[PDB]
């Protein structure tokens, strides 16, 4: 069952083993139960840690209900996949990914004062192809000022660094003007909407670009796995797959009392049930009660 | 001593820091002060008795918390 | 000579063949939605599978297919979002009625295809006079629920809605689109509520109009309410709860209409409580607190717990600027009640988080004796997107349901709060907020 | 889908588009009779004007029924398509059973015949291993968990290089 | 068909490492 | 037996969700 804090995340999500648990919880509440006390505790590190480890339990089955658009004609199945992942991030408690990684940027370098360590401490979160170019243009403005560039904003060296890194950003191909005018806003709602109708266009191009990069990586990895697999004779393939399946089955059956092991074994029995149900009536598929 | 805080001291947290600091000296020593400002701490204080240092910081707290939460998830 | 399961078996043997082009699956979906086959899921599943597998597309075929997916009430996001490519590649060749039905049916499922909505906005705003206001109402609904906060076609639709006479369904769809957009334009809602005078042939339009007038929180109309109460046995429970919520947020006095709306909801939760979503049960508890009508003994305390569940759900998935916002408002109201140093404002923000007796955990709760005072923060998403920048109806809903527990909610909108340059002005603002609604504090 | 829909017997499809099924409706004042004719099946119903708005009150909410996962089914679909692409080029192999007669045995250099028979055995090996379709279910499970860990990011599942680059421009070019 | 279960996070946002194209089509044409 | 249910069959089967639940159940009381 659930422990009164996992069930507060599973309300808006639509994955099956969360929806059936929420439905059994409401079956408990309608049939004469009181709601347990929500904890007014757990100081901020434990709060964001349990957010990190509780949104994981609602995102990780959400990826498996999302089918990859591997090798399809048109960029619109990539838009389907990225929209599904956006909806999964929305139902997982994450924000828009732009403002989410902006929040991570602010969280990472709250204690950085110069601009070289703001490019050092956010090395894991930005592209190294872009981090190398930003470090080299910062070494250029460092050769200009002959002083460490300060990460304050009102410094003239940082102003020249901003006017050079905007050219670096257009050199990467992404327009910094529509993005800065989006997050800086305008007076009237009409010239804010005219900026948003460019920023959302770039935003769609950006998320479909990295989603298409992801499905191209899975396409090439599946092609490499198949081409390393087709070079084997069939008895070696059957022995390797049966031995790997038996070993990872022994790894589950060894864990006695573990909940994940019991769920693993029940899903194995459900897979065998699916094989039996397609074996009984293969004209229509599995037997589903309706 | 020599305290270092992220913010300048208010007259409640000054009394609180003096009361929480006297359990780190092994007498009724009239511990002196030398307020210093470093924003590399994310709040809190780091008392430096010039022979030993007690790190009561927030940045050290979150880094030790990250090390402990990394040492548990590799064990569980 | 006339029999429906024979033709259902025939369509089940028609779609299950492997080679089916767009016209067969489009007409199969139209024939399926013309016979109301909601108890059959496998046949709708096969027709969506073969709708997804198709390659060629005509304008009439894709329009009829999206019309049948929309009107049939089927949600399958993957196949309908892979249809958006055939919609984009065929968008300038679509008829205005057909472009209307295509963009409305794609916006119904919430596809995040921004190039589709930008191109459809430019097409419908460049040549406006060819579109009857039903068509731009459908386009406004599709661009509103499709993840776009576009205001240009909203103004261009409000002009045509203020110029000509429109039908009831078009006005209801338009107000539903404005309620999800969050505009609360009085000048347009007055021009659009004048069409609800002949009586509406369906209760879904009156239900959506009531929910829109509740979520933008203007008032009722007393004939939309009477068109809801006239045959209140036809609406879905997930439609009826949002209709009652939209009546309660606009302060509906037709308690017979609330009994007629509960007369379909209480058997629905009496049969199976698990079918409805918990946000809808929270809306039911809001409508039950504002209207005060009687509910069964198993459902009243149930939605009382369900409002706490949905409130803790909405607080746990907080936007993390609202987290900083309620931290700022709590620090300001701890300065205002008196804590001039950092450890005492920490000790005061630590003691403002008492739990409400229904199970929720309140962010700012102040207690002295008999009176409890809550402070409610409205960051930006519960604000209107227009130039008055007023709070939405969920704010007044939360205030009226917290006042039923023993709290005096001082609503602090954040368009006013973050415009203050210091902490002392914020303390004076929250003092003006709290002293107005509960002068004992 | 939203809970309130706004379609039915208004800008409705009026006729058929295929020769497989026929349909024509009755666009009368208040009512509507459909007449759908499909080969050996015949159906003529009588529906009301508000009978189409009550249709979408209940939602169908169509869902997959997968053996392992919908993601695993998509990866197994791509492995089946790649096995089709390899099978299309093991289908253009030249027929060598026509050169098994003894009038090719004894006119041949012996090592060339050794090479030819070993090439035939190699083709039978390649064809037996490209048509092992039971093994794609265990080939797909080696692509799954690294992908599922990549989508289990600490910032956002749909995050990528370009959106992080754009937000780094937004973070850097503003005043700290 | 069953995969090993892992519970670990990726904090880095990198390119997804598009692997090498193997030479099976050219070897089989050869 | 056969023809079990619908939401019992909609479950993504070999997703983790429980190893993460195991580490979150044995981590948070050990760190509070």
């Amino acid at each position: 069952a659930v422990s009164k804090k996992e069930v507060l995340y599973f309300l808006s999500s639509k994955d099956a083993e969360s929806s059936t648990a929420v439905k059994s919880y409401l079956k408990s509440l309608y049939a004469g139960a009181q709601v347990e006390a929500t904890e007014t505790d757990a100081s901020e590190l434990i709060a964001q840690l349990e957010k990190k480890y509780l949104s994981a339990q609602v995102v990780e089955p959400g990826v498996h209900n999302i089918a990859l658009p591997l090798g399809e004609s048109g960029s619109a199945p990539v838009k389907r996949y990225a929209a599904e992942l956006f909806n999964l991030g929305a139902q997982a408690g994450f924000e828009c990914p732009f403002i989410e990684v902006s929040k991570k940027f602010g969280q990472e370098t709250a204690t950085s004062e110069t601009v070289k360590d703001v490019l050092n401490k956010t090395k894991s979160y930005v592209s190294a192809d872009y981090n190398a170019a930003l470090n080299e243009v910062l070494s250029s403005v460092e050769a200009e000022i002959n002083g460490p560039v300060l990460f304050d904003g009102k410094t003239e060296g940082f102003k020249k660094f901003a006017a050079k890194a905007k050219a670096v950003a257009v050199s990467r191909g992404l327009p910094a003007d529509t993005i800065l005018a989006y997050c800086a806003g305008s007076a009237n709602e009409d010239a804010a909407d005219k900026v948003s109708k460019e920023f959302f266009t770039w935003f769609e191009s950006a998320y479909t670009a990295d989603a298409a990069a992801e499905v191209k990586a899975i396409e090439a990895e599946a092609a490499s796995i198949l081409d390393r697999h087709l070079a084997k004779p069939v008895a070696q393939i059957r022995k390797e797959q049966a031995s790997a399946y038996a070993s990872l089955l022994k790894r589950a059956e060894t864990a006695k009392g573990a909940k994940w092991a019991e769920k693993y074994l029940e899903d194995v029995k459900a897979v065998q049930w699916f094989d039996a149900s397609v074996a009984e009536a293969p004209a229509s598929g599995p037997k589903v009660a309706a | 001593c020599t305290v270092i805080t992220a913010e300048p001291l208010d007259k409640l947290e000054r009394v609180e820091l003096t009361k929480k600091a006297e359990k780190f000296v092994d007498a009724g020593f009239k511990l002196v002060m030398q307020e210093k400002i470093d924003k590399k701490l994310l709040g809190g204080f780091v008392i430096e008795f010039s022979d030993r240092r007690v790190d009561m910081s927030t940045a050290k707290k979150v880094e030790e918390f990250n090390n402990f939460v990394n040492k548990l998830v590799l064990s569980i | 000579e006339n029999d429906v399961p024979a033709i259902l078996k025939e369509i089940d043997s028609l779609v299950s063949r492997e080679a089916v082009s767009a016209k067969e699956v489009s007409d199969a979906a139209v024939a399926l939605t013309y016979l109301q086959v909601k108890a059959n899921r496998r046949l709708w599943g096969k027709v969506l599978e073969k709708a997804g597998a198709a390659q060629d597309y005509d304008a009439a075929s894709l329009t009829n297919l999206l019309w049948a997916i929309n009107t049939g009430g089927v949600e399958h996001f993957k196949t309908v979002a892979e249809l958006a490519g055939p919609a984009v590649s065929l968008l300038p060749s679509l008829s205005p009625v057909q472009l209307s039905i295509v963009v409305e049916a794609l916006g119904g499922a919430g596809v995040k295809n921004y190039e589709l909505y930008n191109k459809a906005s430019a097409v419908v705003v460049s040549k406006i006079g060819e579109f009857k206001p039903a068509e731009i109402a459908r386009v406004l609904y599709g661009v509103a629920f499709g993840g776009v906060n576009d205001v240009a076609l909203a103004k261009a639709a409000g002009k045509v809605f203020a110029s000509t006479e429109v039908d009831s369904r078009t006005a209801a769809q338009a107000l539903y689109a404005l309620a999800k957009l969050g505009r609360a334009d009085k000048a347009t809602v007055d021009a659009l509520l004048k069409s609800f005078k002949k009586g509406t042939e369906s209760a879904s339009d009156a239900a959506a109009a009531s929910f829109a007038l509740g979520s933008l929180s203007f008032k009722a109309e007393k004939a939309i309410v009477d068109a809801l109460k006239a045959s209140a046995g036809d609406l879905a429970p997930a439609q009826a709860v949002e209709a009652a919520y939209g009546l309660a947020l606009s302060g509906a006095t037709d308690a017979e209409a609330f009994k007629a709306l509960f007369g379909v909801v209480a058997p629905a939760i009496e049969k199976a409580p698990d079918a409805l979503e918990v946000s809808s049960l929270a809306q039911l508890h809001v409508a039950s607190t504002i209207s005060g009508a009687k509910l069964p003994a198993a459902v009243g305390s149930f939605v009382a717990k369900a409002f706490g569940l949905a409130a803790d759900a909405a607080r746990l998935k907080r936007s993390s600027a609202e987290s900083a916002l309620v931290a700022d408002v709590a620090a300001a109201t701890a300065v205002a009640f008196g804590a001039q140093y950092r450890p005492e404002v920490a000790s005061a923000v630590a003691s403002y988080v008492k739990t409400a007796p229904d199970g929720s955990v309140l962010d700012i709760a102040i207690t002295k004796g008999d009176a409890k005072v809550l402070v409610q923060a409205v960051p930006s998403s519960l604000l209107t997107s227009t130039t008055p920048a007023k709070p939405l109806g969920h704010v007044a809903a939360y205030s009226k349901v917290r006042e039923a527990q023993g709290y005096a909610v001082a609503v602090v909108p954040a368009n006013e709060f973050e415009a203050l340059p210091d902490q002392k002005a914020k303390a004076q603002y929250v003092l003006a907020a709290i002293k107005k609604v509960a002068p004992s504090f | 889908l939203t809970t309130f829909t706004f379609s039915g017997l208004q800008d409705a499809p009026v006729a058929a588009l295929s020769g497989s099924i026929k349909l024509n409706v009755a666009a009368k004042a208040g009512k509507a009779e459909v007449t759908v004719a499909a080969g050996a099946a015949k159906a003529a119903t009588q529906v009301s004007a508000a009978a189409l708005r009550k249709l979408s009150g209940s939602k169908i909410s169509l869902a997959e029924v997968a053996r392992i996962s919908v993601l695993h089914s998509s990866i197994q679909n791509y492995l089946l398509s790649l096995s089709n692409e390899r099978y299309q080029l093991l289908s253009q192999w030249p027929d060598f059973t026509t050169m098994y007669g003894k009038d090719f045995y004894y006119r041949a250099h012996p090592e060339d015949l050794k090479k030819f028979y070993d090439a035939a055995d190699e083709y039978y090996k390649l064809y037996e291993t490209v048509t092992e379709f039971d093994s794609l279910s265990a080939l797909a499970s080696q692509v799954v968990p690294n992908y599922a860990a990549r989508r289990r990011s600490t910032v956002h599942p749909a995050i990528g290089s370009t959106v992080a680059d754009g937000a780094f421009t937004n973070f850097l070019l503003s005043k700290q | 068909y069953l995969a090993p279960l892992r519970s670990d996070f990726t904090e880095e946002i990198t390119a997804p490492k598009v692997a090498s194209a193997s030479n099976l089509v050219n070897e089989w044409n050869n | 037996a056969d023809a079990k249910a619908l939401d019992e069959l909609r479950k993504p089967k070999f997703s983790s969700k429980y190893l993460i639940q195991h580490v979150s159940q044995k981590l948070i009381p050990a760190v509070k």
